[PDB]
Formats: C-alpha cells, structure tokens, sequence
C-alpha cells in the first residue's frame, strides 16, 4: 500500500487515501479514515508497482495522480482527483522486469507537503 | 414473411445484415462449420457458401460502411472477407495476426479497427485500417476479472461510438467498459450471476442492455448530463422476463420505433421499449405462429398428417391411432405438404426436389410406396394444393405454377 | 574448450555425412492414397487396373509402377 | 460488329467479331473450338504489333500491369471509331480506357471464355508468327519486366 | 435381423471403402452442397452447450 | 547404372547402387543446385523426394501426373529453381515452364535459373492477379500449386478459369498448416478438395507423401468447364 | 553466402587447414586467415593484431 | 521497422521475453547475432528472438535466410535494450538464440512459446 | 406506492425514496430518471446519503 492526500475538487477538503495494490492489474483506493473504497484502476499487465505524483492547480488546488507500471514496461497516469480515468499512458525504454517506480524532487509519500500550499 | 428451413444436423449461430444504400438486402449467417452462407431472399436457398479459410468460425460482425465481413474462428484467426463486389460474390481479404484462444465475439469500431473477445479471459483489438503501417497485427489486449475456479470466456463485445469505449461481457457475470484509447478499464460492474451471452446498446449510446444463462436483462445507462459529462455508467435497472437464458439480443430505435428484441433457449421471443425499459410494458410472443403450417386433416377416414423437420406422422379419429409415419431420411429438410382428398396420396415437398407416396389403409396400419416421377423429383416446390384426385397446382420457389397429373400464364409487377 | 571443438567438428563431420548421405538415398513411400469416383458401383468393384495394370508385380509397391 | 483487346507484349490486337456485339457478349458457347470454331469467329481487324524495343514493351508491360490507357489504347481508340462500337476489355480495372471516349466497353464473365478462346488461338491464326516466335517474344518480355521491376 | 439393422444400414449407406493400400471415396452432389449449409461441428457445438450447461451454474 | 524409365517420360528411375529416381537435363553439363548428376554418354539429374514436393507426389505415386513432355506447365509456387528445374526437364525443349512467384528475395535465383534455361520463363507478380500478367501467356495444359497460403483454392481457381485450357490437369500440394492447425489433415484435406471442386475441378486422387512432408497432400484433377 | 557465416568464420577463412588440423588434434587455432593482409591488421603489431 | 516480420505483440512479447529471462538462467541461450548464426548452423537452436530496433536491420536479416532453410521458429521483438536486459548483460543485444535441451527445467515453457510464435510463422 | 423514506444529498442531484414494498429508488433530481435498488424484503425505514453522495445508508425491519 501507498498513502497519499486527495482533494474533494468541489470543496477543498482534502482526505488521506490508502491505495492497494491488487492481484490482476487493480489499484483499490480508499478512505484513510471510514475505509470506505473510493475508487479502482486497472492496468493492463502484472501490477508491480506504483507511485503517487501531486500537481497544483491554483491557489489552495492540487490534482492526484496514480502513476502504475506493468511488469512489461508500460505506465499508466491515473487522474483520480475526478473519477480514476487515464489521462496519459507511455512506455519505458527497455526494461523488461520492472520492479520499482519513484517519483522524486518535488512531494512524494515519503517526502510529505504539510501544508497544501507546500505541494 | 418468410422462413428459409436448413436440414439434419444444421445449425446457425450467427447472422449480419448488409445493405449499402441503394442495392438490396444481403443476409450473410455462420452455423457451426468453417463456411460463411450468404442466402438470396427470394428463393429461400443460400446463394453462397463461402468456405472462410480458416478453421470453424464462432462468430461473424460486419463492417460500419459494411464493405468488409469479419469470421472469428476456433483456430484464434480473424479473418476479413471482401463484401463489397457485388451480391453473391465473395473474396478473401486478409487474415489478421493470430493468436491461441478462439475468438468468440467480433466487432468494428469504425471502418478501422475490430475487436474481438477470447476464450482465454482476454479481449484483442486488431487494426483492420488498411494502408496503415499496422495494417493487420494486434494492437492491443485487455485481461478480464477470471473466475476463480473455472476457465473464464468474455461473451460479448461491443462498441459504443457516442463514447469511446468497448463494453463487453464475461462468464463470470461481470460487465466491463473499456476506454478504447489507452485500452484499459473505466468500470466494472458485478451485475449477473452467470455469462452474460449478449449485450447490445442504443442509437446515442445512453444506454447498454445486457442478458445472458441466468436470465435477467440489466440495463446500464448514462442518461444524465452528469453521466455523460463524467463519463460514468450507472447500473439503473435488471428485468426477468424470460424462462431459461437470452441468447440473442438486439435494439432498434427510430421515430415510431424502439424496442429491444430478446429471445434464448425458451424459444419465444420477448420485445421491450428501449428509453423505457424498467418503466414500460413487453410482450412475449408466441413460441410458433403457424403462418406455415406443419398440420393438416382430411375428413375421410378421419385422419391427420403432420410434419416436423424430415419425418411425417398420420393418426386417425375413432380416441386416436398412430396408423402411419414416414421417416424419410434420404431427405435432409422438409417443407409443405399436402394430401389427396379420398386420403390417397400425400406429396411431401421441401425447395429442393418434391416426393409423392401412394398410400392404402391395411387395416390397423397403413402401406405406403413410393410413386416415381422425375420432373417433381428434380423441380422446387413450395406449395402443393390438389386440384383433383390427381391433378395438383405447384408454385416453385422460382415463381412457376406448373399444373401436374402444365403451365399458367402469369404477368410480371412493377418493381 | 579445445577438447570440445574436437567433438563440436566431429560432430559436424557426421552431420555432413548423414545429411549428404541420406540425400542419395530412396525411401519407400507410406502415403494414404485415395481415389475418386462415380455413383456407388465404380466404388464398388476393384478398381480394375486403373492405375496397377498388373496385380501381381507393378501393384502394390508404387515407387513406379509401369503401362506396359 | 465487336471488338477485342489482347494483348501479346507490346503488340496489342484488337480483333473484331465474326457475330454481332449482343451475340458476342451474350452466348459465347459455341465455339468450343478445336480450330475451325475459333477460325471462323476470328477477325483480325486491328493488329498494332510493335516490335522488340526494350522501351515500348515495358511501356506497355507497365500500362498492362496498371491501366490500359496508352498509346497503344488511343491508337486502337482512333483505328475502331466508327460508330461508338462495343469492345470486349482483358482487364475490368481498365475501366478508364475501356469507357473513356465513344466505345461501349463489357468485360464480365464471358469476356473471360471468349479469351481463353483467342488466346487458345493467339498464334495460330492472329499474326503471320509461330509458336517459338511467340514463346520468344513472351520470355524477352518477361525478363524485361522481371530485371526492371526486380532490381537487378 | 433385429441386432443388425442399424448395422446393414450403415454398412449399405457409408462409402469410402478400403482396397488394399487404397481408400475410393465418393463425391458428393452439386445437389445437397447447394440446397444447404455444410452440418454444424458438433465438437464446438458440443462445447459451448456443455460451458452453459456446465455443473457450476446450478441449473434446475 | 541401370536406367529405367517411369511412368512420365522425362521422370526415370536409376537403379544400381542406389536405386534413386531422376530426370533429364536440359541444362547441358552442369547441375543448378548441387543435385547429383549420373551419366549413362547422357547427363542425368537426381530428384530429392524431400528438397522438392512434386517428386514426393512421384514417389508415392502419381498415375495421371499431367506434368508430361509433350505440355507446357505454369507453376505457382516455387520461389527457386529446385522444382522447375525438374519441370524444366520433364517437358523438354518442346513447352514451357511459368514459374510465377511473388516474393522477390528468391526470385533472383528462379530468374537465375531461367537464363540458363529457355524452358523457364518467370514471372514476378503475385498469383492471385493473374490479370497483371495477362499480356504474358495464356492457355496453359497443367497447372501446379505450391503457394502455401489460405485462399489456395480461390488463388488457382483464378489461375485456371485464366490461363488453363479445357480438360487440363490441376496439380495443388496443399499444407495443412497454412490453412488450419490444431486439426488434423483428413478433415482439412477433404475440406479443400470439396472446396476445389467447389470450382470446375474434378478432383481424381489426393495422397498425403507422409515420410516426406508432415501433413501434406497432393490433389490432382482434372479442369472441368 | 559469405554475408550468412558468422564472423569468425569471416576471421578465420583463409586458414582452413590449419585450422582444421588444430581442431582434429587438440591444438591451438590460428587468428589470422585470409583477413591478415588488411591494412588495419598490418597496422597492429603484436598480439593485438590477432585482437 | 518494415522489413521485420513477424513482430510481437505486447503479451507475446512479455513472454518470450520471460522465457528468454529464465533461459539466460538456466544459461541456455546464446546471445549475439553470430553466436546465434552459430546455432542455426550447428542446429542446436529452438528458435531466435531478434531486435526489430538495430540502426541498419540488415546486419540481421540474413539468419531468417537460414531459418527457414532448417524450419526453425523466428520472431522479432521491438527493443534491442530490452532484449539485452533479458538475456542479462549490459550491453544491448540484437539476437538471441534459445539452444536446445531435453532435460532442461523450462522446456515446456520453451515449447508453448515456440508454438506460440509458429502459429504467426 | 406507499413511502416510508426520503433523503437528499449535499448537492440537490440525487434522491432515495424508500417505499414501503423494501424497495429504495434514487431519483437524479435534474432530469427525474430513477435506479431501483432491491435488498429490503420488508419496509425501508431508513436513509442517508454520504457528505459526497456516493454512498446510501439504508435501514429496516431487518437488522442490518
């Protein structure tokens, strides 16, 4: 699993998500709080691994995006601040077993925004 | 209007209207073999048994435009076949690049790509552009939710052009939407408890009913301008309507006109309104409206002869009395008959060739010999009527009226 | 690795000589012949000589058989 | 009171009918020739016969193996004008100079056993050549066409 | 008579017999192959009633 | 060193130490493709049962082989010389051969060989437009296949209702692979003879040369019309 | 039929009988060939001209 | 590139770049063009994976040439790199030969991707 | 046709009426389709909507 913050992008509550990785190619998400399943993406593939990039928007507006590899080479970007819906998917030059995917230089889950408008 | 009989051992599976404005009607179908029959609508007879050239095909889909004709075969190949030569005429296009799995379910996209669902869980879409670079090879495969404890097999597929998306069913149950750029999953939809045979959708793509062996019909629809601006598909209804399964599903929509049509293993047919679907009313017709008959009596002896396919059976009044049956197995299909009144001979006549059979009542069973003549064993007959104890009237399929045991003058009509 | 190229290049002596051997060899034919016919009675009967012309020498073995 | 366009390298014919245009593209069963049938039915009207030059042989190669529009076709256009008469094509992809210019153009289904019958009898009565006259002329063709479409 | 009839049936309306090395098998008609569909294949036929009639659908 | 003749004139068996089947030469002196060459005064080629298919067909024996000397062939699907050399040396210097091919990589050597004999003539185009070689010859008294794509049938019914005369032999060698795996070659085999003679094609014999050729077939007929 | 042999068939081409005899009694093969007298090899010297 | 039939699709290509993995393993592969070229000779290979990504394709397409000379199976994938980092060097590798064994641990999964590609051609 | 529930969402698009039959129907207010949902084999007796509206909290004679 991955933590990761998500905007409501009606109002501007944010809520912590916990994203599964799960057996065919499925992402579950779902509340850090009630644990209630928001949403799921599927690549097409052996799900390895994933990772969560953060874009702002305007002031106090960010977007989420689900970043998930096949074992094959092939990404999926997983726009999930509106409903978890594809908005780009490339592949990686070579690599055939592919293991781990990171993002870095700006908010990972591992270097976390405390502030929304630190993203 | 009309019924076009196929014999022993035929079955059809599949079948696809072709009209491109301004020439006639084509109706191509498959049975269970490695053929393509296209029939000519006015004999009653296949015009043309294009023999795909590649193994057995399981389904058949034709193009948008509907120049091009897809076989999906048991040997994993898709196979196009030219249409668009004229009606009768048939060429072989180019088999697409293959695979393992047979390939249960086609469809187009546009003139541009096709897809096609497998009996391995997985759904191919194949680029069917010709002058492209990958004119041909498989551009992508998408992998359903597979069943736990069985082999899973995706049903059906579907385009949804307003959208653009591919819906497809699965033998779990489960419903799926693909968007077909990126090739990957929007939703999935957990809706019926066993395969889901046949899904179908409407003109502007608001909605997509879907039925299979556990014998409900679900409705998915993307009505509301938020459903449409969203793109979200929401499960809004589920109808049980028919006895056994739905094997066959399809929608038409037009100015004084929509309803889905559905029909399965019970074999009736059941018609619903489409934009009305969970509101509206339905109608389950009968399972056979006789407008040709298998059944007819003749007062003396008080006898009835009937025909199901390729045997005749004749009881008597009195209770009753099998006295009588003709199992001819020489033939292949049966088509309409007619006896002599006095009760002496029946004629049975199928498109093919026609059979005349002089009977004489034994006692408690009947003798029955054959009569030989070779102009009704070479001619087609479709409706046999007696004008005398020997004199009979017959129209061919080829639209004589001969007048045997020879010729009306008949004028032709305005076309 | 030297002791394996004298066995790799006797190996390949070998190959070359099955191969160039079996190339200048005849091999009895096994094939499922099968003859088409007319209505029931040409299928019948034996077919007469139609392509054995003798039953005893030129019939049964047909890497050639002979029209005398 | 039909013609016929066959081809031979860069000598084409067009050979007219010894039966009228209906007769010709309506039967087409009665040859069934063993010489005389096609002899009798034969009528060499048109014969623009060129020779072994490298340049127009594979012109016409290349106007055989795409449209029949070439020279060679407005030539028998200008030698068969009299009144807008009816042609028998080779090929129903020469739809250009089959109806381009004044001449009733039919290729379907019989136009195919009215050439298997002249080209049956191409060299027997059609020129004043012989069959390794023309087996020699086809393979100078060939080759030709071969080296230029093959490169080398 | 009653133990062979399906026997001198078969035997009398099956062709396609051996001689020898040889096997002569009939042609068939212009009659049938154009009055109808070629007869469906009963394996595939077979295995699609048999998936939707499988043992793990529980039917009644 | 004995020779024997065969049941094709053109087509002998060679007996002695290696009683192995031959042809003729039209080519004088030489060998095209390393074959073995017996003298008897008079050059002969060995014919490979296994490298060529016709000779398959040959050895499991072909009665009415209507490739004979006094004939001229068109030949669909060689690719090389290796078979139309024999077929080259079996009709003699009296007909000729149309060795039509499509795939230019091989055609080198087909039209390599075909300068060596006047016998050969190639062409470079696709058999399934006979129409572009049309203007080339026509009226042909056999026709061999050895294309190993699906529509076999389709792509020689073209070729016969073209350039095949009457009453003329068809000669198809018919893979079984090419056509439909996974089932076995007496239903894929009598599915393409039905479908042959679908066309005018009277089918005579059909043999499956099994220690030469994995599930193949050679179907001989005669050109109905 | 030289561009389908693999390159040290290319290396060693010339030296067919010495190569052969180093293979049919277990000795050393040559490096050279018919490739020796190329002007790069006659610009090496040493054993980085077998290189 | 045109002129490299049969390509591989994303799936077919995804195992037989396993099967490559696991052979480099089991050190059962031979990679490299000539090394390659080697086993067609010496046949000893069960089929060739080749680079549909090297600059000129023709220092490749002459051991389909010698494929189709001995039946063997033939198949080209899209990535020369890839290619390479599943025959388990460093370096980029333009063909692969998967060699022959009857004992070997992945032979039925040598078989069922040999058949897989056989099936394209 | 009897009804024992309402409830609205945070928005106004969407609204269940649970009828006394057990049967639920969400309603979306802008354009009056309905979705039927059928779990209750007695009286619905209770609703609610999530903050976002996506999920519907239902309770009746059944203790669940």
């Amino acid at each position: 699993f991955k933590v990761a913050h998500l905007q409501n992008s009606q109002t501007n509550s944010v809520h912590g998500i916990v994203l599964l990785q799960g057996n065919n190619g499925w992402i579950n998400i779902l509340h850090s709080t009630s644990g209630l399943w928001l949403m799921g993406c599927k690549i097409e593939g052996v799900i390895t691994d994933f990772c969560i990039d953060y874009q702002p928007i305007s002031r106090g507006k960010f977007r989420t995006i689900l970043i998930a590899v096949n074992a094959y080479g092939e990404v999926w970007e997983f726009d999930l601040n509106k409903n978890g819906h594809v908005i780009r998917r490339w592949k990686d030059q070579g690599g055939v077993g592919i293991t781990k995917i990171q993002v870095g230089g700006g908010t990972t889950t591992t270097c976390p925004a405390l502030q929304i408008s630190k993203i | 209007e009309m019924v076009i009989e196929g014999g022993k051992d035929r079955s059809i599976e599949g079948l696809c209207w072709s009209n491109v404005n301004g020439e006639s009607l084509r109706l191509f179908s498959i049975g269970g073999s490695t053929v393509v029959t296209e029939w000519d609508l006015a004999t009653g007879l296949p015009l043309r048994n294009y023999d795909c050239n590649s193994g057995v095909i399981w389904s058949i889909s034709i193009n948008d435009s509907q120049d091009k004709l897809s076989v999906g075969c048991d040997n994993g190949t898709v196979v196009l076949i030219d249409i668009s030569g004229g009606p009768g005429v048939l060429e072989h296009d180019t088999i697409l690049m293959r695979q393992e799995a047979r390939v249960l379910t086609l469809a187009w996209k546009k003139d541009d790509f096709v897809i096609g669902g497998c009996s391995d869980g997985r759904i191919r879409i194949w680029s069917a552009q010709k002058n492209d670079e990958n004119m041909g090879r498989l551009l992508h495969t998408m992998k359903v939710d597979k069943a736990k404890k069985e082999s899973t097999l995706v049903w059906s597929v579907i385009y949804l052009p307003r959208t653009d998306q591919i819906a497809s069913g699965d033998s779990t149950g489960s419903i799926k939407f693909w968007d077909f750029q990126f090739a990957t999953l929007n939703q999935s939809f957990k809706a019926h408890d066993a395969d889901v045979l046949c899904l179908t959708t409407d003109t502007d793509n608001n909605y997509v009913f879907s039925a299979g062996v556990d014998r409900k019909i679900f409705q998915f629809s993307q009505n509301t301008n938020k459903s449409q601006k969203n793109n979200r598909w929401v499960n809004s209804s589920n109808r049980l309507l028919h006895g056994n399964d739905i094997r066959a599903i399809c929608a038409y929509q037009s100015k004084g006109a929509d309803f889905l049509v559905s029909g399965g293993v019970e074999k009736t047919l059941v018609i619903n309104s489409l934009t009305s679907f969970s509101n509206g009313n339905y109608r389950k017709m009968p399972t056979v409206e006789p407008y040709s008959k298998n059944v007819l009596v003749n007062k003396e002896q008080r006898l009835v002869v009937s025909w199901s396919e390729s045997t005749v059976k004749i009881w008597t009044m009195g209770n009753y009395k099998l006295v009588c049956k003709l199992t001819l197995k020489d033939d292949q299909n049966i088509s309409t008959c007619s006896l002599s009144p006095d009760g002496q001979v029946l004629v049975v006549g199928r498109p093919s060739t026609t059979k005349v059979f002089h009977l004489q009542p034994v006692g408690n069973k009947l003798k029955v010999t054959k009569l030989d003549n070779d102009l009704l064993l070479r001619t087609s007959t479709k409706l046999v009527k007696f004008i005398d104890n020997s004199k009979i009237v017959i129209c061919s399929c080829e639209d004589d009226v001969f007048i045997v045991d020879q010729e009306v003058e008949l004028l032709e009509v305005t076309s | 690795t030297q002791d394996s190229n004298y066995v790799r290049t006797l190996r390949q002596i070998e190959l070359k000589k099955l191969e160039k051997g079996a190339k200048q060899l005849m091999f009895k034919s096994s094939g499922n012949h099968t003859i088409f016919v007319d209505s029931r009675e040409k299928m019948n009967e034996f077919t007469p000589e139609k392509f054995f012309n003798t039953t005893s020498e030129m019939v049964n073995r047909s890497e050639n058989r002979l029209t005398k | 009171y039909v013609l016929t366009e066959t081809s031979a390298g860069y000598a084409l014919l067009k050979a007219s009918d010894k039966k009228i245009y209906k007769s010709s593209s309506l039967i087409q069963d009665l040859d069934s020739s063993d010489k005389v049938l096609k002899e009798f039915k034969i009528a060499a009207f048109s014969k623009f016969n060129s020779a072994a030059n490298a340049l127009e042989e594979a012109n016409s190669i290349i106007e055989g193996k795409v449209s029949s529009q070439l020279e060679k076709l407005l030539e028998e256009i200008k030698k068969d004008k009299k009144s807008t008469l009816i042609v028998s094509e080779t090929k129903l992809a020469n739809a250009i100079n089959k109806l381009g210019l004044n001449f009733n153009v039919v290729s379907d289904a019989v136009t195919l056993d009215i050439y298997r019958a002249i080209k049956e009898y191409l060299p027997e009565l059609l020129p004043g050549m012989s069959d390794n006259d023309l087996s020699k002329m086809s393979l100078g063709l060939a080759h030709s066409i071969g080296r230029h479409k093959l490169k080398f | 008579i009653k133990t062979k009839k399906r026997k001198t049936l078969k035997n009398l309306r099956k062709d396609s017999v051996k001689r020898g090395k040889f096997r002569v098998q009939l042609l068939s008609t212009t009659q049938d192959s154009k009055t109808l569909p070629p007869k469906k294949e009963s394996s595939i036929i077979r295995s699609k009633d048999r998936w939707l009639n499988r043992k793990a659908l529980n039917k009644g | 060193v004995v020779i024997e003749p065969h049941r094709h004139a053109g087509v002998y068996i060679a007996r002695g130490k290696e009683d192995l089947l031959v042809t003729k030469n039209m080519a004088p002196g030489e060998s095209v493709y390393g074959e073995k060459r017996i003298s008897v005064k008079v050059e002969y080629r060995v014919w490979n049962p296994f490298r060529s298919k016709l000779a398959a067909g040959i050895m499991g024996g072909l009665d009415e082989l209507f490739i004979a000397p006094g004939k001229k062939v068109l030949y669909l699907g060689a690719a090389s010389g290796t078979s139309v050399s024999h077929v080259s040396d079996v009709v003699g210097p009296e007909g000729v051969v149309y060795a039509v091919e499509f795939s230019h990589r091989p055609g080198r050597e087909l039209i390599s060989m075909a300068k060596k004999r006047p016998n050969i003539i190639p062409i470079i185009e696709d058999a399934r437009h006979p129409q572009k070689y049309r203007m080339l010859i026509g009226m042909v008294d056999c026709v061999f296949a050895d294309v190993a794509q699906p529509d076999q049938a389709r792509i020689i019914a073209l070729n016969s209702h073209m350039f095949l005369k009457d009453q003329g032999g068809v000669v198809i060698s018919i893979k079984a692979n090419c056509i439909d795996s996974t089932v076995d070659a007496e239903t894929v085999f009598a599915r393409e003879v039905q479908k042959l003679r679908e066309e005018r094609i009277k089918p005579l014999e059909q043999l499956t040369l099994e220690p030469y050729e994995r599930d193949h077939c050679i179907v001989v007929g005669r050109y109905m019309r | 039929s030289l561009a389908k042999s693999p390159a040290s068939t290319i290396q060693i081409l010339g030296a067919e009988k010495a190569l052969f005899r180093a293979l049919k009694t277990k000795h050393d093969t040559p490096k050279y060939g018919l490739l020796y007298h190329a002007s790069l090899v006659g610009q090496a010297t040493g054993k980085n001209k077998g290189k | 590139n045109p002129k490299a039939f049969p390509l591989a699709d994303a799936a077919l290509t995804q195992q037989i770049l396993d099967v490559v993995q696991q052979a480099a393993n089991l050190r059962q592969l031979k990679k490299g063009a000539n090394e390659a070229t080697k086993t067609l000779n010496r046949g000893i290979s069960e089929f060739i994976i080749m680079a549909a990504d090297c600059e000129p394709i023709e220092i490749l397409l002459h051991l389909p040439l010698l494929c189709e000379d001995k039946n063997v199976p033939y198949v080209f994938v899209p990535s020369r790199v890839a290619l390479g980092r599943a025959c388990g060097v460093s370096r980029p590798v333009i063909a692969a030969s998967i060699t022959t064994n009857d004992a070997s641990a992945i032979k039925t999964q040598i078989y069922a991707v040999k058949d897989k590609i056989e099936t394209l051609l | 046709r009897y009804v024992s529930s309402m409830a609205i969402d945070n928005m106004g698009q969407q609204l269940a009426v649970g009828f006394a039959s057990g049967v639920i129907s969400i309603v979306s207010l802008a354009d009056l389709q309905i979705r039927l949902l059928k779990w209750h084999i007695d009286s619905v007796l209770s609703l609610s909507f999530s903050h976002d509206g996506s999920y519907l909290l239902s309770g009746g004679w059944e203790k669940v």
